[PDB]
């Protein structure tokens, strides 16, 4: 029924404590942001 | 960065904030100094001699 809820942090996986590789991921543009959003919403129709 | 709720906004680029939880944002540590330790510094080569 439940699956285990995980939210990976697109930001720091891609690049680990990094500002400048973070400025190469802002490159990508929403790519980070999108796959926050879809671990986000598996983990709300887990809960649901 | 003003307030957070300032910072729902921004992460879901509208103006309006729906009632819910939302995530806006991962906080994150920044190391407060550099550490650095190096093995002892003897058995050297006598240039001095």
């Amino acid at each position: 029924v439940s699956m285990t809820k995980t939210s990976v942090d697109c930001t720091m996986y891609i690049c680990g404590d990094s500002t400048e590789c973070s400025n190469l991921l802002l490159q990508y543009g929403s790519f980070c942001t999108q796959l926050n959003r879809a671990l986000t919403g598996i983990a709300v129709e887990q809960d649901k | 960065a003003l307030d957070p709720l300032s910072e729902t906004k921004c992460t879901l680029k509208s103006f309006t904030v729906e009632k819910g939880i939302y995530q806006t944002s991962n906080f994150r540590v920044q190391p407060t100094e550099s550490i650095v330790r190096f093995p002892n510094i003897t058995n050297l080569c006598p240039f001095g001699e």
